[PDB]
RNA sequence: GAUCUGGUUGAUUCUGCCAGUAGUCAUAUGCUUGUUUCAAGGACUUAGCCAUGCAUGCCUCAGAAUCACUGCAGCAGGAAUCUGCGCAUGGCUCAUUACAUCAGACGUAAUCUGCCGCAAAAAUCUUGCGGUCCGCAAAAUUGGAUAACUUGGCGAAACGCCAAGCUAAUACAUGAACCAACCGGGUGUCUCCAGAGACGCCCAGCGAAUGAAUGACAAAACCAAUGCCUGCAGUAACACCCAGCAGUGUUGACUCAAUUCAUUCCGUGCGAAAGCCGGCCCGGCGUCUUUUGACGAACAACUGCCCUAUCAGCUGGUGAUGGCCGUGUAGUGGACUGCCAUGGCGUUGACGGGAGCGGGGGAUUAGGGUUCGAUUCCGGAGAGGGAGCCUGAGAAAUAGCUACCACUUCUACGGAGGGCAGCAGGCGCGCAAAUUGCCCAAUGUCAAAACAAAACGAUGAGGCAGCGAAAAGAAAUAGAGUUUUCAAUGGGGGAUAUUUAAACCCAUCCAAUAUCGAGUAACAAUUGGAGGACAAGUCUGGUGCCAGCACCCGCGGUAAUUCCAGCUCCAAAAGCGUAUAUUA
RNA sequence: GGGCGUCCGUGAUUUUUUACUGUGACUAAAGAAGCGUGACUAAAGCAGUCAUGACUGAAUUAGAAAGCAUGGGAUAACAAAGGAGCAGUUUUAAAGGUCUAUUGGAGAUUAUGGAGCUG
């Protein structure tokens, strides 16, 4: 089928290898996943080993982390902004690692409400947020455009090889590298 | 197919066929020693040509070499063993003046004619062949047999022989029969 | 997935002759190497004469009589190799697998204090989950609290019946080694010196009890005592001493000679 | 033993080839062959085609027996079928094939890995009874379906099929509270002090994903919080429960081993088989997960490799050399999509063409070499050509599947099948290669499996025998004596037997009370020669440059050392000519 | 309580290889070489030999190049240079100026000082 093998590859000579085997088993491919935006759909691979790999096709949600916080939070993939092979991809709204995509940045207000106590009172008792706030700050781009609803982010995991869609949120030169390509 | 007993040749043709001088000297020795055809003369030739080798390749090796002292004498044992020298010649340069009627004189064909259990040496080589001589109370039937230095206090007729205290043999013993039926 | 050996390509020091049958007893996967075992029905009908063929050699092991580190093995194909303590209850034998000096295996006899005991050399050393630091040992061990001060090259006293590493033996400059592999494979020597080469092969120097020097790779050596007096487990009849060629060549024929 | 010899001339020195000569486990052929031992044996030509039979299956005390099967007086044997492993090995062949294979040596930290070895294991609100969601209990007495079978059958058949009715599990599915821990995070009321404790709730297992933190190191002054002192002596760390219950993973090196917390794994993981025996509570097994050694797999390439220039440029749009995100993989990677760059190889022979598996090794060799390697061991590749797959730990499997091409068998014409480079054989092809044999006794492999007991696992692997002057060992065809006798013992016939799985063979034996046999020993040696090299006839008959011989030189023209023959010799001898390769 | 000298791992300091050659380390049997041994000899084979079991044997060696370690420095080799194209050491006190360890810990400020910077 699709293989792996250097056989049809010519030579650094520029010569021709000729074939004396017939195709392995264990130089195989397999076509591309595909992923992209949907309601999840998936279909396990039977791998080498008996292991199995999951096709990701459609997948609308993922764990995604924010990594100065050190957390992560089960939010809604919103849109595909930019991938670095090709806009074609971003037109069909691929998922593959490294793409950027729009979250959902409702858990994470939540949760820096609930942790570091600020808004965008309740527990008079448990001021453990004065013990917090103090050293730490908070980038500005990042709180713009989490109030702003949608938070740019980047995909960390293969999807076709995973069947996740997890990933982390732009910070930094990072953020502002991908800011400047968009608009 | 799968079968790894080994096997090679003990004897040589030798080079130029038609040499007169050659085919004299072993007309000779086939006489003097009974021999059936000129191939027994030829692997006593790479018999002894195999000693003639190693014991010329102990002697580019210095002496107090591993392989001198060991290996050659072993080779110096087995001329002593087989009566090929005897027990002066210990230097090592006396099996490069080993000779073909060397060897030849430590068959047993040889010593049953030497010995005394013969009148010739085509007396010995029917006596070996039709199972009358022991060495060892072992009744040998080769006659390229090479006898020991050890063996020949003990070659003697079989126990089984008729010659020894063995039954008769044939001619008598169908004449017995027929001495029997009147 | 090879299933069988043929008997040229059996190992050398098995001694199967080669014109009895094409193949060899592959010896399965287990504690010891496939080049570096004897599987058991070499040692009950080869190398012991308990059974004159393979067919008698079953009703031996099959029947849970022979007892290699004081569990039953019923497999001929098992691969018992160097410092494994063969029993047999029903004959009042018990063996150790060891090297002579000619690189053989050899069966030392044993008593029942001498066969609790075993010797392992660590291979690896790791951490498994929980935060239990086991060590790898060549023969297919993994103790899962060992001594802290053990090493990679280090050899642990083991007692097979309570399964408690009872000792340590530390592999530094001055202990005595078995050599386990190698043209030197089956003497025995203090360690001279040891030559590291990150990146490639630790050379060891080593020095036997008449003083010959000689030396081969360090994941060869196989620490047994704190000295060549003090050997924690009993050797073979020659004792690691390699006798000359010439001068092991003239005892046989003297011996043979005053026999007779 | 680092050796040569005939042939150019009227003779002579040379150059130089032809010719002799001795090997080949190198083949074929011719003529011969009494005994034994050891053996190769359809590679070469056609990886051409194949009739028939057979070559891979497994049951113990220990998964499932209601045969409408068998004895016995429910206990035992059990056909059959579910189930669990195996069929990826072995065996054949050598067509392909030159930055490939392969060898020695390394790498996998770039990875998969059943069986086997030593280990690990604290996740899961389930059952029973009563009441309508709660109560009291505890050795959890779980659920549905299929085979075999019966019934009815379809079909010319097919190692083809249908429907219904039964019934198992170590098949499939479900599922275990409390006994039963330590440790951690996030968090709301309550006794305290001017932050500390108790209680409550959510979450806290192995494996996996993503993110973050570890995965070491190489003189005093003042204010706040805090440590012991009665201002600082001396000091692991830590607000009690444990006053040392990890401040310490490994490597040459890690983004690894492992641990902490954040999020969530939706079937594509995790039973104490809801398992089986046995002993008189305990002992043999059998199984999920997790993890590592082992037996392996796959990839990468350090050095090496026949001839060819009447093959000098090769590669790059449609990947060629590299770079960036991905993708795909078991994994690395132009392996692959997108984009960018303009490289890479070559007279140190690229590129293309021819020869053909690669080594270990064989033949010959003073030394240097020159050759052969289809063939037993190792590796690679293939199963009529060429693909593509399923299943599984492992196949791009072929005594597995699907398709096409080339051949091809049965048909009741509707259809159904084939794959001997497995072992015997068959036809062709050729100069050229055996028995449609007996057996698992040994060597092993598989596996639910020791042997035995009603009660023998399968094996064309592999042995064994038949053919077998491939090649190798050992060896008869006579001895002894005064025309004429005396002794021998094989070939060969046979056994109280012995070998052997059974025979065969060889070995032993012709009385142990008691066993057949040489004479022309007719039981009969041949194959090539006799000018030279080259050992051995100036013999006799025939033919008359004829017929023929002669490797080469030459013989033969009516007295032939050479032809055709008889004699007699020579050489090797159960062998010996010839032809073609190949070494000296 | 100082000196001496090792071991292991880490930092800072200015550099010499290659062929050759001597020793090693690793390198499957079958095959080759051969050590024992009257399978009746031999071709073989690894066996066997001896007076309710004894000494057991299966020694050893060559095996292409490349790979690994180490010491010897003749001969050669690669590389670079082309000679204006060039590579002052210590005592002593003084000036200016730069970005870790202790004070019981840890946090935050803070001057002095060590050693280096240049005129
Ligand atoms: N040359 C091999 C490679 O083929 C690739 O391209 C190839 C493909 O585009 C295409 O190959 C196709 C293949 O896609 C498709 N799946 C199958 C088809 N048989 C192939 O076709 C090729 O093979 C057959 C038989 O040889 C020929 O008859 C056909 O003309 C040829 N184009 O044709 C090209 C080969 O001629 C790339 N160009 C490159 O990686 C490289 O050239
Ligand atoms: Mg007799
Ligand atoms: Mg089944
Ligand atoms: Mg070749
Ligand atoms: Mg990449
Ligand atoms: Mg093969
Ligand atoms: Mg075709
Ligand atoms: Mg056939
Ligand atoms: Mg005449
Ligand atoms: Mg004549």
């Amino acid at each position: 089928g699709i293989v792996r093998s250097r056989l049809h590859k010519r030579k650094i000579t520029g010569g021709k290898t000729k074939i004396h085997r017939k195709r392995m088993k264990a130089e195989l491919g397999r076509l591309p996943a595909n992923t992209r935006l949907g309601a999840r759909r998936v279909s396990p691979v039977r791998a080498r080993g008996g292991n199995f790999k999951i096709r990701a096709l459609r997948l609308d949600t993922g764990n995604f982390a924010w990594a100065s916080e050190a957390i992560a939070h089960r939010v809604r993939l919103l849109d595909v902004v930019y991938n670095a092979t090709s806009n074609e991809l971003v037109r069909t709204k691929t998922l593959v690692k490294n793409c950027i995509v729009a979250v959902d940045a409702a858990p994470f207000k939540r949760w820096y409400a609930k942790h570091y106590g600020i808004d965008l009172a309740s527990p008079k008792l448990q001021r453990e947020w004065i013990r917090r706030r103090r050293n730490h700050r908070v980038e500005k781009a990042i709180a713009d455009q989490l109030r702003e609803g949608r938070v740019l982010a980047r995909i960390t995991s293969r999807p076709g090889q995973s069947g996740r869609a997890d990933g982390i949120l732009l910070e930094g030169a990072e953020l502002q590298f991908y800011l400047k390509r968009l608009e | 197919m799968r079968n790894y007993n080994n096997f090679n040749r003990v004897w040589k043709a030798p080079r130029r066929p038609f040499e007169k001088e050659r085919l004299d000297r072993e007309m000779k020795l086939c006489g003097q020693y009974g021999l059936r055809c000129k191939r027994e003369i030829w692997r006593v030739n790479m018999t002894l040509s195999k000693m003639r080798r190693t014991a010329r390749l102990l002697l580019t090796l210095p002496e107090n070499h591993p392989r001198r002292l060991l290996e050659g004498s072993a080779i110096m044992r087995r001329c002593h063993e087989y009566g090929f020298l005897d027990e002066e010649k210990d230097k090592l340069d006396y099996v490069l003046s080993l000779t073909v009627p060397d060897i030849l004189e430590r068959r047993l064909q040889t010593i049953v004619f030497k010995a005394g259990l013969a009148k010739s040496v085509h007396h010995a080589r029917v006596l070996i062949q039709q199972r009358h001589i022991a060495v060892a109370k072992q009744i040998v039937t080769i006659p390229s047999f090479i006898v020991r230095v050890s063996s020949e206090r003990h070659i003697a007729f079989a126990d089984a022989s008729p010659f020894g205290n063995g039954r008769p043999g044939r001619v008598k013993r169908v004449r017995a029969k027929a001495a029997k039926r009147h | 997935a090879k299933k069988h050996l043929k008997r040229l390509y059996a190992p050398k020091d098995w001694m199967l002759s080669k014109l009895t049958g094409v193949f060899a007893p592959r010896p399965r996967p287990g504690p010891h190497k496939l080049r570096e075992c004897l599987p058991l029905l070499v040692i009950i009908r080869n190398r012991l004469k308990y059974a004159l063929n393979a067919r008698e050699g079953e009703m031996i092991l099959r029947q849970g009589l022979v007892h290699v580190d004081n569990h039953p093995r019923r497999d001929g194909k098992y691969p018992a190799g160097f410092m494994d303590v063969v029993e047999i209850p029903k004959t009042g034998d018990r063996f150790r697998l060891m090297y002579d000096v000619k690189g053989r295996f050899a069966l030392v006899s044993l008593s029942e204090a001498e066969a609790q005991i075993k010797l392992m050399k660590v291979v690896n050393l790791y951490t498994a989950t929980g935060r239990v630091p086991v060590a790898v040992t060549h023969d297919g061990h993994r103790i899962r609290y060992p001594d802290p001060h053990t090493s990679i090259g280090d050899t642990i006293v083991y007692n097979v019946k309570e399964k408690k590493c009872v000792d340590l033996i530390k592999n530094r400059q001055g202990k005595a080694v078995i050599v386990t592999g190698g043209a030197n494979r089956g003497r025995i020597g203090e360690i001279v010196k040891v030559e590291c080469h990150p990146g490639a092969f630790n050379i060891a120097h080593l020095k036997d009890a008449s003083g010959a020097e000689f030396a081969t790779r360090a994941a060869n050596i196989f620490v047994i005592g704190k000295d060549l007096n003090h050997l924690q487990v009993t050797v073979p009849k020659q004792q690691g001493l390699r006798m000359n060629v010439i001068q092991e060549r003239e005892e046989r024929l003297i011996a043979a000679e005053a026999r007779k």
